[PDB]
């Protein structure tokens, strides 16, 4: 997986948006992963630990 | 503008770029507060959890 910037017109295109999609995924699954997180969180809500 | 390049795949891209955006601040909103809840852990000596994968 080397340098974009060299083709930057011709692999933007295809690229660009192909590394969005990824982006939409990777990000979401993080979301599960803090989704753990927000029950620590939550016990710090909860209890007012602050 | 483009003969190709029609609506269909900028529509699909601009849909793709506002999917991005929404989730990517959602992460951030629980990321700074986890953040904190990391260094806490880090006295209790949960900062790791348990990976053993």
């Amino acid at each position: 997986g080397p340098l974009g910037s060299r083709r930057f017109v011709v692999d933007d295109r295809r690229e660009l948006q192909y590394r969005v999609e990824v982006q939409n995924r990777v990000y979401k699954k993080e979301i599960q992963a803090l989704d753990a997180e927000i029950r620590k969180l939550e016990r710090l809500l909860e209890s007012g630990l602050t | 503008m483009d003969s190709a390049i029609s609506k269909e795949d900028e529509e699909r891209y601009q849909k793709l770029v506002t999917e991005n955006e929404q989730l990517q601040r959602l992460i951030t909103q629980k990321e700074e507060k986890i953040r904190v809840l990391r260094q806490r852990l880090v006295e209790r000596g949960d900062a790791k959890g348990t990976e053993l994968n």
